[PDB]
RNA sequence: GGAUAGUGGCCUACCAUGGUUUCAACGGGUAACGGGAAUAAGGGUUCGAUUCCGGAGAGGGAGCCUGAGAAACGGCUACCACAUCCAAGGAAGGCAGCAGGCGCGCAAAUUACCCAAUCCUAAUUCAGGGAGGUAGUGACAAUAAAUAACGAUACAGGGCCCAUUCGGGUCUUGUAAUUGGAAUGAGUACAAUGUAAAUACCUUAACGAGGUUGGACUCCAAUGCAGUUAAAAAGCUCGUAGUUGA
RNA sequence: ACCCACUCGGCACCUUACGAGAAAUCAAAGUCUU
């Protein structure tokens, strides 16, 4: 697609909190999965407004935040985690489609489609 | 898009090698499995993960392989798909002189010419390990490499 | 008409509100047990002074989080291939789980009887 | 006792009443023909090879046959049946040991080569071996995955790209120009692991020996659930079966 | 006896600083990553 390329190990990928709910209420092991799939070392990543609203979330559903706050995820500071989560990851990938982003949010993917070399994943 | 431009990086290794089709669907199946079992380390010291140890890591390779060091392989997974593409004379033989370049290099690997110490090796995707022994052999005689032995300061990587 | 989610849906009926425990079934083995276990590993406070026709043996304090609820569960199985999987119910691997299975012997915890190789009845499992 | 060649209720008798059996016996029901190797810290793996094993059919019936040695299939007969040749008269004929056409009709390669082995039978040899083997056919399942490029020069328009709207990027690119090796393919003895013959078809060896799309010649991308509603609560209570049930 | 408060019985209702569900509503359909 005229996207020259880049990447090298260990990859970097910012996890949403949809995502992290989601391996969390169904017992899926988020790290193994993503070095699983791209098949390399990964630096596994959480912006401060994503963990800030699982931090929300956190309120009556407890075990997403000590998954997301583990060391394996690495906190990425933001300058805005006051912003949804959706718009905290585009403001950081839009300066660096450098980082692969595993979302659950096809709305959030499909903008970031836009940007060339952003890999995308998500849990069926 | 990412299949797109991924249709893309493909193609770039389409010469970041010199294949032709989807070895480097070869080569990347490779890298799973590698891994794949491998990163299955998981797990400990089971005596298993011992022989399974020195063993995928004896994966040490010549042309092949990482330098020195690990345990984690799955660097590979970043380089061997990136990297494992060199080593064979598919890559590594332009790189030592005696080929022109990739392209004008298959070509005699096929075309009789290009031989490993002894024996051609037709194979255009061998692989390399200790290579110093990479010559032409020929056995009026393999032209294009006899002569054109530029490679006579072929010192590269 | 169940002794089990009974209490430990009143103990989870009620950190939700938050405060400082209550009372609950009539005491069970079982009731105690559980009321064991959790104490134990945290949780809970201190199981309680209750001593009735079958009223007895205890109430039990509140403390810390212990959120959310115990689990009450309704079948049972168990082992290997088994209570690694039902450890789908946890509220996620990296520690945190709390399986309190049933165990041939001993009512044990999702790895308290993890222990001596056991295995059999899936009683609960705890934050 | 008699058969049985010779064991046996197997029968001649002759009588014993026996005994089998919920550990289900009698018994029933499961088209049932029917089922060897070894490694192996762990793992690695794998085998014998579409049943090692192993009873019952070779029109029907019968009786009979050989014999060391058949419930003799592929011996008879005779009988039946089919079922046939005919100078009228008689006088045939049962290849699930093959192939073949019908059919069946689901479903698959010439009525290859040799007994080259290695096995067969077998009489004092070297009989004969429908064994076996060899082929072909044959993605059959297929694999493989390796097949025009390497390079000589000029000539040069300026480039060409961007998301581009204008800016930007910067800059080879055409020769339907002039070089490259005695590139290579394909034929020729080439004996042959070699169907002692396939043994020229292999493996050689060489001898010789390169020509999808879209866009107007053009143009471009792969050779366990919400549960009121919104689809599913008998009036009302009683309750059995059932469900569960310190 | 009437009333008064106050208790505890339980009366039914009514109500949402709570939980819901897919929303209007719900002290339940609140109700165990949905």
């Amino acid at each position: 697609f005229e996207h020259n390329e880049a990447l090298v190990p260990p990859y970097n990928v910012l996890v949403d909190t949809n995502f992290l709910s989601r391996t969390v209420g169904a017992k899926l092991p988020l790290l193994e999965s993503a070095m699983d799939c791209l098949y390399a070392s990964v630096n596994i990543i959480i912006t401060s407004c994503v963990m800030a609203e699982l931090e929300k979330l956190g309120p009556r559903y407890r075990v997403a935040l000590m998954i997301a706050r583990d060391e394996r995820w690495q906190r990425l500071t933001c300058d805005h985690k006051g912003t949804y989560a959706d718009d905290c990851i585009v403001d950081r990938v839009q300066k660096h489609r450098i980082y692969i982003v595993a979302t659950n949010d096809r709305d959030l993917k499909r903008r970031i489609r836009k940007i060339p070399g952003v890999p995308i994943m998500s849990v069926q | 898009s990412s299949r797109l431009d991924a249709e893309l990086k493909l193609a770039g290794e389409f010469g970041l090698k010199n294949k032709k089709e989807i070895y480097r669907i070869s080569f990347q199946l490779s890298k799973i499995r590698r891994a794949a079992r491998d990163l299955l380390t998981r797990d400990e010291k089971d005596p298993k993960r011992l022989f399974e140890g020195n063993a995928l890591i004896r994966r040490l390779v010549r042309v092949g392989v990482l330098s020195e060091d690990k345990k984690k392989l799955d660097y590979v997974l970043a380089l061997k798909v990136e990297d494992f593409l060199e080593r064979r004379l598919q890559t590594q033989v332009y790189k030592l002189g005696l080929a022109k370049s990739v392209h004008h290099a298959r070509v005699l690997i096929t075309q009789r010419h290009i031989a490993v110490g002894k024996q051609i090796v037709n194979i255009p995707s061998f692989m390399v390990r200790l290579d110093s022994e990479k010559h032409i052999d020929f056995a009026r005689p393999g032209r294009v490499a006899r002569r054109n032995a530029a490679r006579k300061a072929e010192a590269s990587g | 008409s169940s002794v089990l989610a009974d209490a430990l849906n009143a103990i989870n009926n009620a950190e939700k509100t938050g405060k400082r425990q209550v009372l609950i079934r009539p005491s069970s083995k079982v009731i105690i047990k559980f009321l064991q276990v959790m104490q134990k590993h945290g949780y809970i406070g201190e199981f309680e002074y209750i001593d009735d026709h079958r009223s007895g043996k205890i109430v039990v304090q509140l403390n810390g989080r212990l959120n959310k609820c115990g689990v009450i569960s309704p079948r049972f199985n168990v082992k290997i291939g088994d209570i690694e999987k039902w450890t789908a119910n946890l509220l996620p691997a990296r520690q945190f789980g709390y399986v309190i299975l049933t165990t041939s012997a001993g009512i044990m915890d999702h790895e308290e009887a993890r222990r001596k190789h056991v295995s059999g009845k899936i009683l609960g499992f705890v934050y």
